[PDB]
RNA sequence: GGAUGCGAUCAUACCAGCACUAACGCACCGGAUCCCAUCAGAACUCCGAAGUUAAGCGUGCUUGGGCGAGAGUAGUACUAGGAUGGGUGACCCCCUGGGAAGUCCUCGUGUUGCAUCCCU
RNA sequence: AGCUCAACGAGAACAGAAAUCUCGUGUGGAACAGAAGGGUAAAAGCUCGUUUGAUUCUGAUUUCCAGUACGAAUACGAACCGUGAAAGCGUGGCCUAACGAUCCUUUAGACCUUCGGAAUUCGAAGCUAGAGGUGUCAGAAAAGUUACCACAGGGAUAACUGGCUUGUGGCAGCCAAGCGUUCAUAGCGACGUUGCUUUUUGAUCCUUCGAUGUCGGCUCUUCCUAUCAUUGUGAAGCAGAAUUCACCAAGUGUUGGAUUGUUCACCCACCAAUAGGGAACGUGAGCUGGGUUUAGACCGUCGUGAGACAGGUUAGUUUUACC
RNA sequence: AUGACUCUCUUAAGGUAGCCAAAUGCCUCGUCAUCUAAUUAGUGACGCGCAUGAAUGGAUUAACGAGAUUCCCACUGUCCC
RNA sequence: GCAAAUCGUUCGUCUGACUUGGGUAUAGGGGCGAAAGACUAAUCGAACCGUCUAGUAGCUGGUUCCCUCCGAAGUUUCCCUCAGGAUAGCUGGAGCUCGCGUGCGAGUUCUAUCGGGUAAAGCCAAUGAUUAGAGGCCUCGGGGCCUCGACCUAUUCUCAAACUUUAAAUAGGUAGGACGGCGCGGCUGCUUUGUUGAGCCGCGCCACGGAAUCAAGAGCUCCAAGUGGGCCAUUUUUGGUAAGCAGAACUGGCGAUGCGGGAUGAACCGGAAGCCGGGUUACGGUGCCAAACUGCGCGCUAACCUAGAUCCCA
RNA sequence: CCCGUCUUGAAACACGGACCAAGGAGUCUGACAUGUGUGCGAGUCAACGGGCGAGUAAACCCGUAAGGCGUAAGGAAGCUGAUUGGUGGGAUCCCCCUGAGGGGUGCACCGCCGACCGACCUUGAUCUUCUGAGAAGGGUUCGAGUGUGAGCAUACCUGUCG
């Protein structure tokens, strides 16, 4: 509406892959859906239906609805000053689960053995991860040394595959 | 240079003392004032802060929801920043140590005729100085007729904002807008 | 005729300002078989 | 467009609360009456002197009209109607395509 | 006209300041009444200063049929069973009402 | 080690040519009363078991095409930030960072779930 | 449900580039109402079978966005149906556009509500959902002219100068195919290519609309050089004479007339020569007022007409200095 | 060269008698003649006339005009100055 | 100005449609007009006087004391809307709810993960555009067995905002606990062949805060002003020969802001400010103007064209 | 560099301003709204009027079924009319313990989900004067509702409108 349909600018982002047409694969139709989990939204483009507009392709969101055939996305919208909370419903067709969260569930496990192997001990530690840090000093043993030097200039040599 | 907002300074405002000019809000202030200071209670320190609110902010407590919240608490004295209000629709009034700014002239007679108390907040300093065993209590503050004309507009989706308006009838907003036999619903 | 100029700036004056999350969130728009069966699950919950 | 002359629909009578068989009928606005409370006022307020006192509209643009089917069910008796899209030549029961 | 105001309808747009009526007279208007009752009260000696004896009637309509108020007077039917001549009445301080009934 | 039924991944699985296969299978295959099916028992459908591994299916091969991976192209093209940098300009060096893509070259040519059966 | 398209290859009486028929290859190179994009192959394409989900009842969400409406779309719920053996699919068109408030009118629906003294039957008025339209499409009911003109304003905006720019106009250079009897360059410079200038006209709209007097001529001074003549020189296809190219050079000069309001132009004549320009397109409290550009009037064309005409014509007040 | 003449489309009728680069012609300072040493002026002709034309009157016209225009003679400080 | 129409000379007419006094008739959308929209008391394309009337104006002008604090907008949508209004944004005031580092906040990065089709690249990949030869020369046409062009195969020059297999940099989304996890029970009309699932509930147990950095704190509501002409610059970028031209993208700047430097200048460089003393710098400078070297070093240039002399910048 | 002003931009070749004195422009009123102060509070208001009274335009007194606003809403209307709270956070206080601890307390406010009244829809054992009553049982509907009142008067600033 108002200079713009549904579907402008729509060319590059809802078209499919290259050699990658016609029958969608059926792992597509046997994925499990609940509430709470994070997906990531793309449109596949030779399903018309329950597709998102095209702001919500590429954007994660957290699932609060399942129907026969489609799941109720949550997805952070920023308008002017304000993100808004736009609950949206997607065909599963256009959905892909997401591994954003992939480590937080195996981190937790992990967080939860080595505080209890450290309590019985009476030795407080910390689980928290850390950025890479400063390295060590180490020695490196002597080996042949390679001399770089700048090289002479030569015009015919400024030219992919020279002249 | 610096690099912050309006040179570093708040930009909030809240109350450090009433807007009253009535003489005895501002001797229980000064009370309240050493009370807060030379002991660090946290009770005393409330009712401080709420000896500055205007009006509205001090909303009035009925009878009878003062009875419901002391059920069971007798031992306790009941602590209200504002106007203690009778109410009609209670009928067994048990005996209670109510202290309040203001008793309504019904609502003290049924106290003091159940074999209660009403106690200012001076006499509530010479029993509970750090508040011990005080049940403090406020008043319903958004139950008024402006609160109802606040938050999103009438007109918007999702919207129970009464509005403004001269009379009420058929004739007076119910039209389009209001209905979906007339345009939009609203 | 148009322009995008200061908005930005304009915007992150008092944003930008995330919306507040609460544990729990309203049911309006949820299915209305699952929500009425909810319903009737904690009305018979002891 | 080609509406065939008979329609199996839903019918809102509490009788049938069904599908049922309709004939199709176009619907055509009635004569206006000179009793209804909009024409009595109006008259009111053309008499005497003052001209016209009503806008009367002059810049038409649309070249068609919504045409309403009108669907009488058969077992009931009743009437519902059923609005289509903007076409400029309409028929009921004409001769199919192919046949 | 802007913001959350309700609708505006002041009837203001006639020649409204040409008809203001003030009270200032207010206070006079109360003395020059006493002044009047109280010569009233000498010329009718010693007749009583409350007027002329009126009966009791019921308030008209749903809204105040339980309640009794002072009406006009005394019907003719109530006058004659009280055995008190009509032409009589007005003169001995009773009021007439020919006109209402008695249902 | 394989086949068959249902599959997953959808070319390392495709395409072309050539070669090969024990057993059980899978096929081709015989027939047209019945169900069904057409211009046509070719297909589809039904009934059957004389014949054949010729084809299909399966496997292998090709200095094969394609596809997949690596190397290289190349710190090149482009690019974020910086300069009272160069230059008449077009454009470009340097500083703090990120960093591709054809050609050419090497290698690879599927993996795998459930069930049944053969090799037994 | 079955089928596979465009195209090509190889074959068959009439039959050929192209009729129909057969086989083979064929990732879509076809088709899918329309614009374009995307999408689709035991299908969304083609051919057949059965059909009306283009149905009824709300609410929610998306797009637009103020997170209002409308249009359009999507996911459910509660009904009734279609189709298929069934899963399943179907709430119009494969997806992205194809459309419309209040008031009024009209229709459909509810053994519904009201007509206010109480009833009956007509009539009228309400409730719910559609239709008749607003295309300036969030939706007044609307023809001109003014040169007889008026007011509020606008340098937010035209008609001068000035400023930026230089396409266009004007002036100049580089390369050297060729011209020049011979001979690229005495004198020229095609095809290309680099510049300068603001004495052309455009582009723009920055300054001025509580006003910078708007053509040309006359008069008068000063300035420029891209030099017409005059002084001194170089070059020549420079014998002489005359002429041409180039250099230093703006000291001096550059005229009298017919026609035109003209600028411009053109002709006659003289002259050493009759070069080109600037100074708010120099110069109206310096003039003049022929033109343009108020009001009178005529013609032609245009208009039903009032009137219009970078068409013609004729008559039409040019103010003030003493700061 | 021109087009009496013929063919063809077509209108209510197809501008007739006249007149013209006109106070009416864009092109245009139209072409020819005349007036001048020289004339975008004047006059006389020519006319496929942007867009002349018959009481929206056409074409003429003696006399008259503080009406527009060209030339010649006289006259002169308009000018040479 | 003698004069809100006069003066000088020069001109028209002058027995007639002639000139003129007085009387008299016609009055405002009316009169009167040998016609100029003329004239109707210096007023006429609708006189004059009073009133309605303080007529209305989205337009012009003005709008009166001091310090202190906070502090904008030229953008969105709708409007016979484009010099206006409303609306949202930006802003103030009023607070309220809490909090004191245990913060659940952030115009930042880190880790993990997701989307993309611009730059470049590609044609030796589809679509389109396009140069040249080479081989085969089967089969088609062209002409004269020959022969050119069509054809087929392998190559080759050069290309694309509305082409593309591939494909950056920058930017975009999500996640990194106390709203966590586990165990045992319970509820249902939803769901399953199935106490099978789904969500929720109760009880018990565990949970060193689960990347960095910062956190002059966080949340919520009310009422309302001004604004809705913008302009400049780096870079990306459309129209245009171009423009101190017109129009967009991200950020900053001016406008609303002085101060040092750029001779001079709203935007360039530096840098933002209570009133002062001392110290030190930024940009820029140190021959004079003019505070600071004619400081210590190397080379280049010689301009008989006004040699040359500092981002934007002339 | 001259102030004031409109402006993207003013010392401007943009406009007003020769000079001085005095006068000279957001006011009054009605309606409504938020905020704040004050009184009383399920009420509140002496307002028309009356009784009087500083010999008195003030002050003081009077609301007896007066009236306004509030105390109940939904529906076009006929009409019907609130079964009286659960939960996650949370101030304060109490106890134990002296931890970013554990229990009890849980106001205000916010989020979430029921229930109740009404429009609409749906439902009907058992009764009745035949159109009403209502045992049970409801709803992705709708409401400026209910679930132990918060209003009324008055003063003033600011804002919209006449
Ligand atoms: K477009
Ligand atoms: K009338
Ligand atoms: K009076
Ligand atoms: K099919
Ligand atoms: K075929
Ligand atoms: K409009
Ligand atoms: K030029
Ligand atoms: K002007
Ligand atoms: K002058
Ligand atoms: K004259
Ligand atoms: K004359
Ligand atoms: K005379
Ligand atoms: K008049
Ligand atoms: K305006
Ligand atoms: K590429
Ligand atoms: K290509
Ligand atoms: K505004
Ligand atoms: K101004
Ligand atoms: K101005
Ligand atoms: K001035
Ligand atoms: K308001
Ligand atoms: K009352
Ligand atoms: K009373
Ligand atoms: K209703
Ligand atoms: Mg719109
Ligand atoms: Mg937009
Ligand atoms: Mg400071
Ligand atoms: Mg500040
Ligand atoms: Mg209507
Ligand atoms: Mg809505
Ligand atoms: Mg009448
Ligand atoms: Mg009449
Ligand atoms: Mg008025
Ligand atoms: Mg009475
Ligand atoms: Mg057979
Ligand atoms: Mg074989
Ligand atoms: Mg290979
Ligand atoms: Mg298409
Ligand atoms: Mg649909
Ligand atoms: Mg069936
Ligand atoms: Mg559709
Ligand atoms: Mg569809
Ligand atoms: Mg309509
Ligand atoms: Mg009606
Ligand atoms: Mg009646
Ligand atoms: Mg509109
Ligand atoms: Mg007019
Ligand atoms: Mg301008
Ligand atoms: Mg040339
Ligand atoms: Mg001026
Ligand atoms: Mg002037
Ligand atoms: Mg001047
Ligand atoms: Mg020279
Ligand atoms: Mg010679
Ligand atoms: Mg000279
Ligand atoms: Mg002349
Ligand atoms: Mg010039
Ligand atoms: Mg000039
Ligand atoms: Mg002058
Ligand atoms: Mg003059
Ligand atoms: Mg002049
Ligand atoms: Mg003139
Ligand atoms: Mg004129
Ligand atoms: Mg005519
Ligand atoms: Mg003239
Ligand atoms: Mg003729
Ligand atoms: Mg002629
Ligand atoms: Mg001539
Ligand atoms: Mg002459
Ligand atoms: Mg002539
Ligand atoms: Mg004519
Ligand atoms: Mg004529
Ligand atoms: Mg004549
Ligand atoms: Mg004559
Ligand atoms: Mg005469
Ligand atoms: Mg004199
Ligand atoms: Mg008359
Ligand atoms: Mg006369
Ligand atoms: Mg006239
Ligand atoms: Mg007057
Ligand atoms: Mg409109
Ligand atoms: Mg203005
Ligand atoms: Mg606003
Ligand atoms: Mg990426
Ligand atoms: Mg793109
Ligand atoms: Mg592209
Ligand atoms: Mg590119
Ligand atoms: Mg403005
Ligand atoms: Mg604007
Ligand atoms: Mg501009
Ligand atoms: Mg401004
Ligand atoms: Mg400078
Ligand atoms: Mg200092
Ligand atoms: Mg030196
Ligand atoms: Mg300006
Ligand atoms: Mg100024
Ligand atoms: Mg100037
Ligand atoms: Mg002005
Ligand atoms: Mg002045
Ligand atoms: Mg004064
Ligand atoms: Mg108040
Ligand atoms: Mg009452
Ligand atoms: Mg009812
Ligand atoms: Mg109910
Ligand atoms: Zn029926």
């Amino acid at each position: 509406p108002a200079g713009h349909g549904l579907r402008s600018r729509t060319r590059d982002s809802f078209s499919r892959a290259f050699r990658k047409k016609g029958t969608i694969a059926l792992s597509t139709y046997l994925r499990i859906f609940k509430i709470g989990d994070y997906v990531d939204i793309k449109v596949n483009g030779a399903i018309h239906k329950g597709m998102p507009h095209k702001f919500y392709h590429g954007r994660t969101g957290r699932v609060w609805n399942v129907t026969k055939r489609a799941v109720g996305v949550e997805v952070n919208k920023q308008v002017r000053n304000k993100i808004l909370r736009k609950r949206i419903h997607v065909r599963i067709e256009h959905v892909q689960q997401s591994r954003c969260t992939e480590e937080v569930r195996e981190r937790i496990k992990k967080n939860d053995q080595l505080k209890a192997d450290a309590k019985a001990r009476g030795e407080v530690i910390s689980t928290k991860r850390q950025p890479l840090g400063p390295k060590p000093g180490f020695m490196v043993e002597g080996a042949t040394l390679e001399t770089v030097t700048p090289i002479p200039y030569d015009v015919v040599n400024d030219l992919k595959g020279g002249y | 240079g610096i690099d912050l907002v309006a040179g570093g300074k708040s930009k909030k405002t809240k109350r450090t003392a009433p807007k009253s000019d009535d003489v005895y809000l501002k001797l229980l202030v000064k009370l309240y004032r050493f009370l807060a200071r030379r002991t660090g209670s946290k009770f005393n320190a409330v009712i401080l802060k709420r000896l500055f609110m205007s009006k509205i902010n001090k909303p009035p407590l009925s009878l009878s929801r003062l009875i419901t919240y002391a059920t069971g608490k007798g031992d306790n004295i009941v602590v209200l920043v504002g106007t203690v209000t009778d109410d009609v629709r209670a009928y067994e009034v048990p005996k209670i140590k109510v202290c309040a700014l203001k008793f309504t002239e019904t609502a003290r007679a049924r106290i003091e005729k159940a074999g209660g108390e009403c106690l200012t907040f001076d006499q509530l300093a010479l029993r509970a100085p750090l508040g011990q065993n005080t049940l403090l209590l406020r008043g319903p503050k958004n139950s008024r007729e402006a609160v109802k004309h606040f938050g999103p507009a009438p007109g918007v989706p999702h919207s129970h904002t009464k509005p403004y308006v001269r009379a009420k009838g058929r004739k007076f907003e119910r039209a389009r807008g209001k209905r979906n036999s007339r345009g939009y619903k609203a | 005729n148009h322009t995008a100029h200061n908005q930005s700036y304009k915007a992150h004056r008092n944003g930008i300002k995330k919306p507040k999350s609460h544990r729990h969130s309203s049911t309006k728009g949820m299915d209305p078989k699952f929500l009425r069966n909810q319903r009737y699950a904690r009305k018979h919950n002891k | 467009v080609n509406v065939p002359k008979t329609k199996k629909t839903y019918c809102k009578s509490k009788e049938c609360k069904k599908h049922t068989l309709h004939k199709v009928t176009q619907y055509k606005k009635g004569k206006d009456s000179l009793a209804a409370q909009g024409k009595r006022r109006y008259d009111r307020k053309q008499s005497g002197y003052g001209g016209q006192t009503k806008p009367v509209f002059h810049k038409k643009a649309k070249t068609t009209k919504k045409i309403v089917l009108r669907l009488q069910c058969q077992g009931c008796k009743h009437v519902s109607q059923h609005p289509i899209k903007r076409c400029k030549h309409f028929e009921i029961g004409g001769d199919k395509k192919g046949k | 006209m802007k913001h959350n105001n309700v609708i505006p309808n002041g009837h203001f747009k006639k020649h409204w300041q040409n008809y203001v009526r003030t009270w200032f007279n207010q206070p006079a208007r109360k003395t020059r009444r006493r002044a009047a009752r109280q010569k009233k009260a000498a010329t009718i000696f010693p007749r009583p200063t409350a007027g002329s004896l009126r009966p009791i009637v019921h308030g008209q309509t749903l809204k105040y049929n339980m309640k009794v108020r002072a009406g006009r007077g005394f019907s003719l039917e109530e006058l004659k069973a009280a055995g008190i001549p009509k032409k009589l009445a007005p003169t001995i301080g009773i009021a007439v009402d020919h006109r209402r009934r008695n249902r």
